[PDB]
């Protein structure tokens, strides 16, 4: 859109006019100058590791899969790992 | 380590100390019970190969408490691309003669998956480097293991901030800079081969190896680390290869 | 790949967008923003735009000084890194929303418990208005963009 008049703010945001310019107030799930990017659609590995605790794998046309390092197993949530050993690597026993 | 703190005994459980004839050589990291990663230059002089030991569980080099474990280093493998005296391909994978036992003072540091290392770990700003190296350039080595939190830099920013000359090689894709330029904090002589460990969502991973170039907290310089992401594959392959009959093995890299 | 340049911060009532040049010719850009001691967070993944809304991130802590960088990847080979095995990029200026965002009761893009905060809720006793003695909003403790415009 153009200044408020032409409802620039997408995905339910509100516009605020300025000196010709406007500001879009977006809804929690969108961002962008015009509330256009969907936060909910960037679940990729380069993006905060895919939300995976350890390893991430993006997949063609399908949701990325999270994995774990040897000595660890992925949990139900599909993102977290829990050790399957005594002294799993990268853990500091006196701090556990 | 200049400007560090003492790593509270047991908080750097992956740290290794290599000694040759009883003399401190370099540091190293434990990735599993028989494998330790260090820096290839540490073995540039070694002529008493069978007198090379690795100690785990070490903290205080003056008193002996229960926790230390020494193992002879059965084999030292360095990239076929390393050139004695340089700092490129400064990684060494050591095969202990007998595995160490894991205990609260001996744990391996996770050798991350490359992608994860490049895409996620590489953008974790601070990582910890540790060792019993000099506490000041040309100063006294330490007795209690020291650790320093350093910020990592992308090479553009490193080149941008370092001063022009000295016995400074280039920063290749196999290195990365981390540190400060106001000569206050940095790894130092004695720390080579030690870890540069990154903490990511609860686990620590090996992102770098203390290499040399610059001479400890030099103003206008950052410390240089071997970028481990570029060697994961190599290491893993080596760790699954069968012993081959050399103490020093120059394994093909890539 | 060419690196972005003229990375600018357009910010009004905290709605912060990084803009830069050039208009990409066969390449995409991803932006990363951090605080001096924070890890870099990526946004506007492989976009062709030359702007990146960072509001969401900077309103987490308007008093921090953020730095952002834009990576340039050839389109198709988003794994293009250069000689030092890293992607080409350029850094923005530092932006301390609190001291540099522009102003115009008003609500800002800063949020607290899901809601939005207002001009006064962010600048408290640092915000005054003028009349003559028309109105203009001023934060006389700033170095830059100390007054707003008028109505
Ligand atoms: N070439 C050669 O003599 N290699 C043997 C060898 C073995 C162990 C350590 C060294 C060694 C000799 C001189 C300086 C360093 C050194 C400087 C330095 C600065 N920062 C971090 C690590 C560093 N190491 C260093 O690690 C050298």
């Amino acid at each position: 859109g153009d200044q408020c008049a032409s409802s620039p703010c997408q995905n339910g945001g509100s516009c605020k006019d300025q000196l010709q310019s406007y500001i879009c107030f977006c809804l929690p799930a969108f961002e962008g100058r015009n509330c256009e990017t969907h936060k909910d659609d960037q679940l990729i590995c380069v993006n905060e590791n895919g939300g995976c605790e350890q390893y991430c794998s993006d997949h063609t046309g399908t949701k990325r899969s999270c994995r774990c390092h040897e000595g660890y197993s992925l949990l139900a949530d599909g993102v977290s790992c829990t050790p399957t050993v005594e002294y799993p690597c990268g853990k500091i026993p006196i701090l556990e | 380590i200049v400007g560090g703190k003492v790593c509270p005994k047991g908080e750097c459980p992956w740290q290794v100390l290599l000694l040759v004839n009883g003399a401190q050589l370099c540091g190293g990291t434990l990735i599993n019970t028989i494998w330790v990663v260090s820096a290839a230059h540490c073995f540039d002089k070694i002529k008493n190969w069978r007198n090379l030991i690795a100690v785990l569980g070490e903290h205080d080099l003056s008193e002996h408490d229960g926790d230390e474990q020494s193992r002879r280093v059965a084999q030292v493998i360095i990239p076929s691309t390393y050139v004695p005296g340089t700092t490129n391909h400064d990684i060494a994978l050591l095969r202990l003669h007998q595995p160490v036992v894991l205990t609260d003072h001996v744990v391996p540091l996770c050798l991350p998956e490359r992608t994860f290392s490049e895409r996620t770990l590489a953008f974790v700003r601070f990582s910890l480097v540790s060792g019993w190296g000099q506490l000041l350039d040309r100063g006294a080595t330490a007795l209690e293991l020291m650790v320093l939190n350093v910020p990592r830099l992308m090479t553009q920013d490193c080149l941008q901030q370092s001063r022009k000359v000295g016995d400074s090689p280039n920063i290749t894709e196999y290195m990365f800079c981390a540190g400060y330029s106001d000569g206050s904090k940095d790894s130092c002589k004695g720390d080579s081969g030690g870890p540069h460990a990154t903490h990511y969502r609860g686990t620590w991973y090996l992102t770098g190896i203390v290499s040399w170039g610059q001479g400890c907290a030099t103003v206008g310089h950052f410390g240089v680390y071997t970028r481990v992401s570029q060697y994961i594959e190599w290491l893993q392959k080596l760790m699954r290869s069968e012993p081959r009959p050399g103490v020093l093995l120059r394994a093909p890299f890539p | 790949t060419v690196a972005a340049y003229n990375l600018t911060w357009k910010s009004t009532n905290f709605k912060t967008i990084l803009e830069w040049e050039p208009k990409p010719v066969n390449q995409v850009y991803t932006v990363q923003i951090s605080t001096k001691s924070g890890d870099w967070k990526s946004k506007c993944f492989y976009t062709t735009d030359t702007e990146c809304d960072l509001t969401d991130e900077i309103v987490k802590d308007v008093k921090q000084t953020y730095l952002a960088r834009v990576f340039s990847y050839p389109a198709g080979n988003v794994e293009s890194t250069g000689s030092a095995g890293e992607p080409l990029y350029e850094n923005s200026p530092e932006f301390t929303p609190y001291l540099e965002t522009n102003l115009g009761d008003e609500r800002t893009l800063v949020r607290r418990n899901n809601t939005f905060l207002s001009l006064r809720d962010v600048f408290g006793k640092d915000l005054i208005y003028t009349l003559y003695y028309s109105v203009q909003a001023v934060i006389p403790s700033r170095t830059v963009n100390r007054k707003s415009t008028d109505s």
